[PDB]
């Protein structure tokens, strides 16, 4: 399947909310009752770290201002009051079936 | 006011649930659902 | 926990090496693993996956048939062997654990066929790097 | 070592959690009651209750499917017994009302009734201020309240309204577990979990701001809710020491009939006999005062400072509401929410004859009048309270689903799956 | 009948000599009196909300009884209570030792131990034994 | 129902005919579904009551099976040929109807709950 995203560059400063959406060609809803889309972040020069696993739940060591939602095709990750250390990339990763692909990784300065 | 189609909006008296007094109205009506009736001038 | 690799470096085309990812503390036979490939200046490419009981192996189409993966649940190791190397395979390899736990295979009643569930990743090893050149 | 062999045991004591469909069991006749519905399996006075030994089993009193199941069923029972009766569609006409405290009951005179087509019939009628609305275009001239709201449908007068206890029995192969901890929070684990096949009596009483005929918490006064420091999750006050109330309709209220349906007669107040005396209630002033202090002690183990304040909570949702003998009372309960903690109490009552639904949209039932004088007494055992966030407590709104959460708070449904295997040394000789 | 749900598996086989506490006997003493024909002394008087639900209640009393007899019927274990099989236990299913399963364990916890593996055991009884022995029995009648 | 007047030693030859036609009788409803089954479902439940009950009584499949339970003459002390070559079945049921459920626990326990403790 194909799954890209937008916008590639968001060169910002801290103090404002924004959002990053990832757009799906094949719709995602597995028969377990959940939509296997995994949002996470790398830093430059680093192996990445999990932001949220599901579009609903979060991970340990995560600020509360990291909210995500979406339909089976629309998918959206929203960052309220974008923090100063939000540099690097943001990959949208799906887990429908194989080969499970990624997005390009939205750069945020 | 801005072919045969939506040209005609209409009006008729009706007293459905109050059951006391009729009242005229205004609607929006296409073609393919109205008939110009007989022995009357422009009545659908 | 601790998650690194070994055996990285630089080789020629047509060669063959095998890396070695080693886990630390979690029960290794319980979980499946993965392989991912970040090209320098590009996004990420999925590579491979093994079941928890080392029975199910799914490869990417581009590296199909060339590579090799395996497990050793006693020694808690993780191998990515590779064959028929090309220059565009030069990137960063990373060893990575599934986020969730996985169960045993399922065996749907209506057709005698098992099912190994596969979900994504949380713990990326910092990983080695292989370069293919002259 | 011994090569172990597989052995199938039938009758293992296991279960899981499940959902199901239930069925009544009435413990007792012409079958014309809305709730009791004597077309129902008769009970068994066998004591069937089996106690366990070593069980730790979490319950819940909000995410339990047994209470959402009633609210999709008791509205179905109450609407099957409403469909075949007469509609009241020609009644929504222009009224002409006058009065004979002030003028409350209204001598109204609407003047059509289409039993036929050519000859419409003038008509005498007697109404209430909780049922009529004014019109703005002329002199005093009224209309019913819910004309443009929904279809006003009369209930047939040969029905009944009494609560009769409805034992929910699980179907065979299922079971219902029941805890017996006196100090149970409503959502934790339990220790003595007994097993029955069919629950206890549940009176299907409909009321608002209180509970009538209830049940009894034992040995002390229990308060339960989920999210205490949220204002949203309503606290529920169950009691011991059943507080008695009398409520009455001190009038005579003869009824006439009006033929509007061709074979379907409309019933209204013919004429009252005697003296126009307002319906009210009586509460023992001593027991009520003693009861509220016992609540505050348990309140001060979850709000143990900024002392407890009672303040009273649109004619419908603010008033206390209940039924009395097929007759619905709206009672001003302002007096019982006055104090804080640092003879015969009379509460006035109003009477409305156009009730609404639970979702209160799409249907409007009209009560028929009842001849004679109505007496009813009942044990007040249940109180609904809401916080606001010193602490002030209002009674609360009208979410009728919360009634049975005070009556299913020990019950979950399981699935006995008595087949299972285990290994041992013994092989079947082939 | 759930009287030993807190007891242990090595001890619950003692009280299981009563017919799983007369398990199925509670059904026949129920359906003798579930089939009180007052339902036929009324023809329910109508179709009511309860009789819709009773109809959906008796079906589950029919079906889920059959799914437990059929599986006992196919396993060469029809009508018994404790029967052994020919299937060897695989230690990959549970690496618990002997006494911990029996002497030191409940039942419902042991369900969640092998609720994953349960369905594989179902096929590995039939196609391993009860499909298999019937052919080998029929060979022993060929002579 | 042909041997309903026979003695108890004589009507036993028609046991097969009674058992077969208990279930559905001859099949009515000749596929005429052209244009409302509780009575159909009950007849199966009457049938499955008894086959399970013969399964607990160690006697599935058979029609006539023995036991290890001796008789208790307080039920009825009427001796062997006083009834057997003298009486039909309608009358023998009207001698044992008060004691019916009492017989059923004893056959359950002392014949299969007993013989479960002989398996080993
Ligand atoms: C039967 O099968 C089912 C599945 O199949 C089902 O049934 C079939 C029939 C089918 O129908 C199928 O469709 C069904 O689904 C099996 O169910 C599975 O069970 C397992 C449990 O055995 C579940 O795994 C858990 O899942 C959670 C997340 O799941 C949530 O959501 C699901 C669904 O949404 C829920 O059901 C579930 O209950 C949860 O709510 C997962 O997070 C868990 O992993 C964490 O916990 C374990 C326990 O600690 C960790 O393991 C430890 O790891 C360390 C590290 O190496 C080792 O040292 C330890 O030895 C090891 N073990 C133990 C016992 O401790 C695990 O690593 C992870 O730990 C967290 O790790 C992160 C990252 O390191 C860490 O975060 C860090 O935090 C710090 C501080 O904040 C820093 O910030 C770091 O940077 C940061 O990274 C975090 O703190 C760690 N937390 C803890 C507590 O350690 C757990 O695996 C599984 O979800 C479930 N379902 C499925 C589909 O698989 C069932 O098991 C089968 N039955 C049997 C008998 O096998
Ligand atoms: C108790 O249960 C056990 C587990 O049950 C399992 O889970 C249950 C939940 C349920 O789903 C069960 O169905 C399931 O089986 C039972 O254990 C199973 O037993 C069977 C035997 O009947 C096993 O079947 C054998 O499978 C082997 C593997 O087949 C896979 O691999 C083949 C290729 O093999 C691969 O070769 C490459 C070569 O490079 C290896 O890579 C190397 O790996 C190294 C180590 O990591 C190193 O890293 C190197 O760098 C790397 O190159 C790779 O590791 C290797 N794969 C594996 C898994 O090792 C494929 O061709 C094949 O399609 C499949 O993908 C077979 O080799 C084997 O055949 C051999 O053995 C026969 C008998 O021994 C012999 O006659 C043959 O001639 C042949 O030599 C079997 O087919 C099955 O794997 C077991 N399950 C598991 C999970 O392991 C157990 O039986 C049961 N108890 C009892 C009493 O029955
Ligand atoms: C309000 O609650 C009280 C106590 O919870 C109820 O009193 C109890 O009522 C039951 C039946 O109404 C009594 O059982 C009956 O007792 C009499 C005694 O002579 C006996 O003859 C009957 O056969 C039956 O067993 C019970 O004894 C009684 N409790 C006491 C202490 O007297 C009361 O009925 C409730 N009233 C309302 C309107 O809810
Ligand atoms: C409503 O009823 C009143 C009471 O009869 C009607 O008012 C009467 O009208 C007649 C006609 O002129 C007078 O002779 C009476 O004296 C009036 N009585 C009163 C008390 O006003 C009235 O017409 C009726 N209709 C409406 C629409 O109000
Ligand atoms: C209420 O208003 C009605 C008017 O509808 C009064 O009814 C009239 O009563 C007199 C006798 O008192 C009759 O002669 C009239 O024919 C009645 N008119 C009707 C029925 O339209 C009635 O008296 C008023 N008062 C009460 C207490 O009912
Ligand atoms: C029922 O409620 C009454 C009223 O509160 C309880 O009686 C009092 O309980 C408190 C708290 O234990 C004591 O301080 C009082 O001394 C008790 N008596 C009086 C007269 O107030 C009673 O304990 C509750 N339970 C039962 C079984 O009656
Ligand atoms: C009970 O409700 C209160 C709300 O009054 C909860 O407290 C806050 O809840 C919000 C909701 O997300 C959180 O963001 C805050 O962090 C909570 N504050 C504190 C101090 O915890 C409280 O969590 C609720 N408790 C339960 C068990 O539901
Ligand atoms: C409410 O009405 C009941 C009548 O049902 C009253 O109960 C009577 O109370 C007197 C005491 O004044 C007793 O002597 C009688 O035996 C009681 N009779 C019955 C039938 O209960 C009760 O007093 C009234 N008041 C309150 C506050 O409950
Ligand atoms: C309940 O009854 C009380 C009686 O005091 C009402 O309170 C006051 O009633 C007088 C009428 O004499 C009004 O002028 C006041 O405005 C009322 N006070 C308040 C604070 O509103 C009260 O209105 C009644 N409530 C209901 C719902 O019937
Ligand atoms: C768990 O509950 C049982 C219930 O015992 C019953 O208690 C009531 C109390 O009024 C009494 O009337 C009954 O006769 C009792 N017996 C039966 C068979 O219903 C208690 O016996 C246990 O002690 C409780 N367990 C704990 C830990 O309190
Ligand atoms: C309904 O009746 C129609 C007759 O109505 C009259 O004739 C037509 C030509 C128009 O002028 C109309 O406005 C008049 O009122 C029939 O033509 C028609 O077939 C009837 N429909 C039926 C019977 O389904
Ligand atoms: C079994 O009972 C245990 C108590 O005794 C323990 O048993 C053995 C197996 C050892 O683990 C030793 O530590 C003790 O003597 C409980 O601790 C345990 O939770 C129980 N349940 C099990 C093992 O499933
Ligand atoms: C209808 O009205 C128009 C204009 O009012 C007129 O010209 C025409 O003659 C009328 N047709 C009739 C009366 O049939
Ligand atoms: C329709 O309405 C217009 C309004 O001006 C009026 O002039 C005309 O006569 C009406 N025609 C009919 C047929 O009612
Ligand atoms: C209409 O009747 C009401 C009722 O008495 C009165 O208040 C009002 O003044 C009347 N209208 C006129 C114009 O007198
Ligand atoms: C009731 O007690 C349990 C512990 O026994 C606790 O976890 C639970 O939160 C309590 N209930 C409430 C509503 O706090
Ligand atoms: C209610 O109490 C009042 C006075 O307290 C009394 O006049 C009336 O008769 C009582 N009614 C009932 C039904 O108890
Ligand atoms: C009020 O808070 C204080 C502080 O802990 C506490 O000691 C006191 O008991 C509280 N008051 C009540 C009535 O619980
Ligand atoms: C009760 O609530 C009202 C609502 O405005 C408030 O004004 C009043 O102070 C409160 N307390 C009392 C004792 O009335
Ligand atoms: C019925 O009666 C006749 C004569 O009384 C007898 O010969 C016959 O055998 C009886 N039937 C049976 C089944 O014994
Ligand atoms: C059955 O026999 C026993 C003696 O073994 C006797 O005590 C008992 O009374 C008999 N049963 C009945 C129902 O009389
Ligand atoms: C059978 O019983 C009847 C009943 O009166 C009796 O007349 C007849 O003699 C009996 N026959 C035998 C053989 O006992």
């Amino acid at each position: 399947i194909v799954m890209t995203q937008t916008p590639l560059s968001l060169s910002v400063t801290p103090g404002q909310p924004a959002s990053i959406s990832c757009k799906s060609s094949e719709s995602l809803r597995q028969s377990n009752g959940k939509t296997s889309l995994y949002w996470y972040r790398q830093k430059p020069g680093q192996s990445p770290q999990l932001l949220v696993f599901e579009v609903s739940n979060r991970f340990s060591g995560v600020s509360d201002r990291f909210v995500g939602s979406g339909s089976g095709t629309d998918f959206t990750l929203r960052i309220s009051r974008v923090e100063a250390e939000d540099v690097g990339f943001y990959y949208c990763m799906q887990s429908k079936d194989f080969p499970l692909t990624f997005g390009g990784g939205t750069k945020v300065d | 006011r801005n072919e045969g189609g939506e040209i005609k909006n209409c009006s008729f008296n009706i007293t459905t649930s109050m059951r006391d007094k009729v009242q005229k109205e205004y609607a929006l009506f296409y073609k393919l659902d109205v008939v110009p009736i007989k022995n009357d001038n422009t009545s659908y | 926990v601790q998650l690194v690799e070994s055996g990285g470096g630089v080789v020629q085309p047509g060669k063959s090496v095998r890396l070695s990812c080693v886990v630390s503390d979690f029960p290794f036979s319980k979980y499946p693993m993965y392989w991912v490939r970040q090209a320098p200046g590009k996004g990420l490419e999925w590579v491979a996956a093994i079941s928890g009981d080392a029975w199910h192996v799914v490869y990417s189409n581009s590296v199909q048939g060339r590579f090799l993966v395996s497990r050793d649940n006693v020694k808690n190791t993780l191998y990515l062997e590779m064959n028929s190397l090309k220059i565009e395979d030069t990137a960063v390899y990373r060893c990575a654990r599934m986020f969730q736990e996985s169960g045993p295979p399922r065996l749907d009643r209506w057709s005698g066929r098992n099912y190994y569930y596969y979900s994504g990743m949380d713990v990326w090893g910092q990983g080695t790097t292989v370069t293919v050149s002259s | 070592a011994e090569q172990l062999w597989v052995t199938v045991y039938y009758g293992v004591p296991v279960w899981k959690e499940a959902t199901t469909t239930l069925f009544c069991a009435s413990d007792a006749t012409e079958v014309h009651n809305v709730w009791a519905t004597h077309a129902c399996v008769p009970t068994d006075p066998n004591p069937q209750e089996v106690v366990l030994e070593n069980v730790t089993e979490n319950f819940n009193m909000w995410k339990n499917n047994m209470v959402e199941q009633m609210h999709e069923d008791i509205i179905s029972l109450w609407d099957q017994s409403l469909k075949p009766c007469v509609k009241l569609t020609p009644l929504c006409v222009t009224l002409n009302c006058t009065d004979l405290e002030g003028g409350e009951i209204k001598n109204c005179s609407f003047n059509i009734t289409t039993s036929m087509r050519d000859k419409v019939q003038k008509e005498y009628a007697l109404f209430y201020k909780l049922d009529v609305v004014p019109i703005k275009n002329d002199n005093t001239s009224y209309r019913l309240i819910s004309c443009n709201t929904s279809v006003i449908t009369q209930a047939c007068p040969k029905v009944s309204f009494e609560p009769i206890p409805i034992h929910y029995c699980a179907p065979a192969g299922f079971a219902i577990l029941k805890c017996n901890d006196k100090k149970f929070n409503g959502t934790g684990p339990c220790t003595n979990v007994s097993t029955v096949q069919c629950t206890h009596g549940i009176r299907p009483v409909v009321s608002t701001q209180l509970l009538l005929n209830g049940s009894l918490a034992e040995e002390e006064v229990v308060i339960r809710s989920a999210n205490f420091t949220d204002n949203a999750k309503i606290i529920i006050v169950q009691l011991n020491k059943s507080v008695e109330i009398n409520c009455t309709r001190p009038n005579n209220n003869t009824r006439k009939s009006i033929h509007i349906g061709p074979g379907r007669a409309f019933y209204t107040t013919g004429e009252i006999i005697g003296d126009i005396r307002q319906a009210h209630c009586n509460i023992s002033g001593t027991k009520w005062n003693d009861t509220l202090k016992q609540i505050v002690v348990k309140l001060k183990e979850q709000f143990g400072n900024k002392t407890i304040v009672f303040n009273h909570s649109d004619p419908e949702i603010v008033m206390h509401s209940f039924n009395c003998g097929g007759e619905f009372f709206y009672c001003n309960s302002t007096q019982l929410f006055n104090s804080t903690w640092n003879g015969t109490i009379v509460l006035p009552c109003r009477i409305k004859q156009i009730v609404n639904m639970w979702q209160e949209v799409g249907k409007a039932m009209y009560a028929p009048p009842i001849k004679g004088q109505i007496r009813c007494s009942s044990n007040i055992t249940g109180l609904i309270l809401i916080r606001d966030g010193t602490e002030i407590f209002r009674p609360g709104g009208g979410d009728m689903r919360d009634n049975w959460r005070s009556e299913l708070y020990k019950y979950k449904v399981v699935k006995i799956e008595p087949l299972g295997i285990a290994p041992t040394k013994a092989k079947r000789r082939v | 009948f759930l009287g030993a749900a807190g007891s242990t598996m090595g001890a619950a086989s003692m009280t299981l000599t009563v017919q799983a506490r007369l398990l199925l006997s509670g059904i026949v003493q129920q359906q003798n009196n579930l089939l009180r024909a007052i339902e036929a002394q009324q023809h329910l008087l109508q179709l009511t909300v309860w009789g819709i639900k009773q109809l959906q209640a008796r079906v589950l009393a029919v079906e889920r009884y059959l799914k437990d007899q059929q599986l006992l019927g196919i396993w060469g274990c029809s009508g018994k209570l404790i029967c052994t099989t020919a299937v060897p236990w695989n230690t990959s299913w549970s690496n618990k030792s002997y006494n911990q399963i029996w002497n030191n364990m409940t039942w419902m916890e042991w369900e969640r131990e092998i609720d994953n593996y349960t369905s594989l055991i179902y096929t590995l009884i039939e196609d391993s034994q009860n499909q298999q022995e019937k052919n080998e029995q029929e060979l022993l009648e060929l002579d």
